[PDB]
């Protein structure tokens, strides 16, 4: 999220009013992007260095998943 | 009935093992299983599975076992 196609992908995704769930490497850049779209809680976020962020899209779905993936 | 079919990713680290272990009063060993259907994950003492996907097989009649019907 934190970067070029992120961003857009977050701010069109949320137009169309959808659950998004990120990525994202840096403690800051948590940061950068709550700041920018208000609308994201901080379940929205995992990391993006690592595989942790299946376990936790897979929680906060009850094991359904997500209906896109970029 | 439920055979083993795939696993996406087992690990298993002696190491953390031993020291996951505990003994019962029975003078026995044993450890925590826990199971997070949600995420698909078995762990015990220091294995823990991912995805391991299991599935059907077909139980075969042993007809050495057909009952007297009177």
């Amino acid at each position: 999220g934190s970067g070029g196609v992120g961003q857009a992908a977050i701010a069109i995704a949320l137009s169309r009013g959808c659950r998004v769930f990120t990525t994202v490497g840096s403690a800051e850049k948590r940061a950068y992007l709550q700041a920018r779209f208000p609308q994201l809680d901080e379940t929205c976020f995992a990391n993006s260095r690592d595989t942790s962020f299946e376990q936790h899209v897979l929680r906060h779905t009850a094991g359904k998943g997500v209906d896109l993936v970029l | 009935l439920y055979l083993p079919t795939r696993f996406t990713s087992i690990r298993i680290d002696p190491v953390t093992h031993r020291q996951k272990l505990y003994t019962l009063q029975d003078t026995t060993q044993a450890a925590d299983v826990v199971v997070d259907r949600n995420l698909n994950t078995v762990v015990a003492g220091g294995a823990l599975f991912l995805g391991a996907h299991s599935s059907v097989a077909p139980r075969r009649p042993q007809e050495h076992l057909k009952p007297i019907l009177e």
